[PDB]
RNA sequence: AGGGCUCAAGUGAUUCACCGAAGCGACGAGACCUUGAAAGCUGCUUUUUCAAGUGUCAGUAGCGGAACGUUCUGUCAAUCG
């Protein structure tokens, strides 16, 4: 029963809340709760994540974040943001390129 | 004394960039934020949070420095030394004429993430207030703030 | 004339007499349209609740979706090859 | 089944052969393509596999022609799509048509007499990306 | 039948 | 004074939103003013998109 | 990658009691218009008396089909047809590289 | 809140962008209700398949429906060991 699938999860933890029920349950039934905040967490968490790294490696090419996706969604790129943070990591070449384009708007 | 100077660059990772941010003297918040950030290697595409890559910003000529206002002679910086009453306190000026270095290390350290990586940070940062560094053999890339200072000016 | 409303900014928190006006005409969660003749009975009745929804958009608001059809619209390629 | 057919294309595929045996899986690895799949964008190049949900009128041994391409990258080299498809084609196909995974959503409110436990799965498609087009080379 | 019955 | 509800600010990031509304109600009264018979007199697609 | 995965399978079950009553019926029911459909198979349809009714795959891959009804078990047997021999893992992520580049990565050369 | 802000990063007025929530969308999954279509129902009209829903699906107390298990006992002088 759930007596034994809670000692499946609470593989890691420390303390008695390892080996007793009474305890483990408790450390447990946060241990939940936890990765409910971060299923909807993560998705939000990495948003921003991905902007700095566009942020960063296109005002190396002067535009800032700003005029850069205001250029782009006005001359209809809809590339969308994790391929763009994925092209800024491992692009030079052709992101400079979708960075003069975004300059060809303001 | 070239030794006591030349800091623990055998402690980090040396191998990524050298970079050098010379204050012209002209503005402590708008020298530091620059700092906070490529002392924070956030101003680069590969960018990671769980990680240290700020590369090594070197600041110069801290004797030539500007503050606006009247703050010098009225922000103090205060500290509390643990014995009960006491409150050590030491005006901007003080600081200045003591060691004009200190300021801007304890600003920017404020400025950093509140994170155990600001240490692991600051343990990437050097300062000389002349102009003459030891750290000239080594690849320097001196460093130019953004242009974007257009300077309001008043009657 | 036919006025096309959409509900915007949110219902959680309003007098009770909103909530119950904008369900009688339909909206009934955000971000959702309705279309009806106005017939001043409507333009009243959802003339006490501007506040709640920023727009009570008119038979022009075909010309909004027109545009931006045209704004998702396929053009011609860019090659830049540097 | 051309309602089948229709609403593939409009998730941006279109499920061609099967296929016996044709010596594909080249290990050329040198261009990359940015395909969209319903609402989940992919950076690609060949040979890459890619996770998906539920890709719904195909199934093993498929060659799927998933007609939407952003981009087309080479070297230096920009054919730089405004997203509908000139012409540049994507060849790929499934393997391992099956679940991933259990996961648990368990929600109760700190003090009330509530503690209601659930679970819940999902499964998945992984296309081995296999060949693409439009490109220098 | 024995192992049938329902109601 | 125990409990202490802060006092925000009026600031020129919020007089934005302010002025937001503003000018979105304004479009919503200036057709139902229109509105006064059944006519079509509004001028399309007043912005009611750049709303943001 | 072009290889078929099952490489085998097991409808192991029973034979008197109305436990296996939905395998057995599954049995004659779509075991041939599966195995029509897919002849790399090697479904060996094996018995077990008296025992409560399952199914095997490749490793080993069992689920139990006790009280359970044919509609249902031939979705829950071309479920372990499309499968591979994974164990249950979740995604690390969605899309596994081993050449991410054709640009060089970023580095101080632009 | 601090760093620190007059070289505004302050105030009053005008303009663009952007970010931003479990909102709303995009696929996809379920549950109920609606809508059909088609069956079967004997009732000739309740009862299951499908499919369509910018249909619905926070919740204490409390209330209605459905489910798991456990000890025993008929199914069993059966069946496994």
């Amino acid at each position: 029963m759930n007596k034994k699938e809670i000692f499946k999860l609470a593989k890691g933890f420390r303390g008695r809340a390892k080996n007793c029920i009474r305890i483990a349950r408790e450390r447990v039934e946060k241990a939940l709760q936890y990765s409910y905040r971060d299923r909807r967490n993560k998705k939000r968490e990495m948003r921003g994540l991905w902007i700095e790294r566009i942020n960063a490696g296109s005002r190396q090419h002067g535009v800032n974040y700003g005029n850069f996706i205001h250029g782009l969604m006005k001359e209809n790129i809809q590339l969308n943001r994790k391929v763009l943070s994925e092209l800024s990591m491992h692009e030079p070449y052709s992101f400079k390129a979708l960075v003069d384009v975004s300059r060809k708007s303001f | 004394l070239k030794k006591a100077v030349a800091g623990i660059k055998r402690i980090n990772l040396d191998g990524l960039r050298w970079r050098v941010f010379d204050a012209r003297g002209q503005v402590l918040g708008r020298l530091a934020s620059q700092i906070s950030t490529v002392l924070q290697a956030k101003d680069k595409p590969t960018y990671c949070p769980n990680r240290d890559d700020g590369d090594i910003c070197i600041v110069l000529n801290a004797k030539e420095i500007g503050f606006t206002g009247r703050k010098l002679t009225d922000k103090f910086y205060r500290w509390h030394t643990g014995y009960i009453g006491h409150l050590k306190e030491r005006s901007l000026k003080d600081q200045m004429a003591k060691d004009p270095t200190e300021v801007i290390r304890k600003a920017v350290w404020r400025m950093l993430p509140s994170n155990n990586l600001r240490d692991d940070r600051d343990r990437k940062l050097r300062i000389f207030e002349g102009g003459e560094h030891p750290f000239g053999d080594k690849p320097l890339e001196p460093f130019v703030m953004p242009p974007r200072r257009v300077r309001e000016m008043r009657p | 004339q036919s006025l096309y409303i959409t509900l915007v900014r949110g219902l959680p928190g309003t007098r009770k007499l909103h909530r119950r006006t904008l369900e009688a005409m339909g909206l009934r969660r955000c971000h959702r349209t309705v279309l009806h003749s106005n017939n001043s009975s409507i333009r009243g009745m959802i003339d006490q609740v501007k506040r709640m929804v920023v727009v009570e958009t008119e038979e022009m608001y075909n010309a909004r979706k027109e545009a931006e059809a045209n704004h998702k619209a396929l053009r011609p390629p860019l090659v830049v090859s540097h | 089944a051309e309602k089948v057919e229709e609403a593939e294309e409009i998730g941006y595929k279109v499920m061609g052969p099967l296929k016996p045996s044709e010596r594909l899986f080249k290990p050329y690895e040198p261009v990359f393509a940015i395909v969209q799949i319903g609402s989940h964008q992919f950076k690609v190049s060949n040979g890459d596999s890619i996770f998906t949900e539920k890709l719904k009128f195909c199934d093993i041994n498929d060659k799927l022609e998933l007609t939407k391409v952003l981009l087309l990258g080479s070297a230096s080299q920009t054919i730089i799509g405004r997203p509908i498809l000139p012409d540049a084609t994507v060849h790929a196909v499934v393997e391992e048509h099956a679940l991933d995974e259990k996961v648990l959503i368990f929600k109760k409110k700190r003090r009330k007499n509530y503690r209601r436990t659930r679970g819940h799965r999902q499964e998945l498609t992984k296309l081995r990306i296999t060949d693409i087009q439009g490109i220098e080379k | 039948s024995l192992n049938d019955l329902r109601d | 004074g125990g409990l202490l509800w802060k006092r925000i600010k009026l600031t020129p990031t919020r007089k934005a939103n302010a002025k937001t509304r503003l000018r979105r109600v304004w479009q919503n009264e200036a057709v139902l003013r229109a509105c006064g018979e059944s006519d079509a007199p509004n001028p399309p697609g007043a912005s009611n998109t750049k709303s943001s | 990658r072009g290889v078929w995965q099952l490489k085998k399978l097991v409808v192991s079950y029973c034979n008197w009691g109305g436990s296996s009553r939905g395998i057995r019926a599954f049995m004659e029911s779509e075991l041939p218009a599966l195995k029509e459909k897919n002849p790399q198979l090697e479904v060996i349809t094996e018995l077990s008396r008296g025992q409560h009714p399952y199914l095997k795959g490749i490793n080993e891959r069992v689920v139990c089909v006790k009280n359970m009804d044919p509609e249902e078990v031939l979705l829950n047997a071309t479920r372990l047809r499309n499968s591979l021999g994974r164990k249950v893992v979740k995604l690390r992520t969605r899309h596994v590289t081993k050449h991410p580049s054709v640009q060089g990565t970023w580095t101080t050369a632009v």
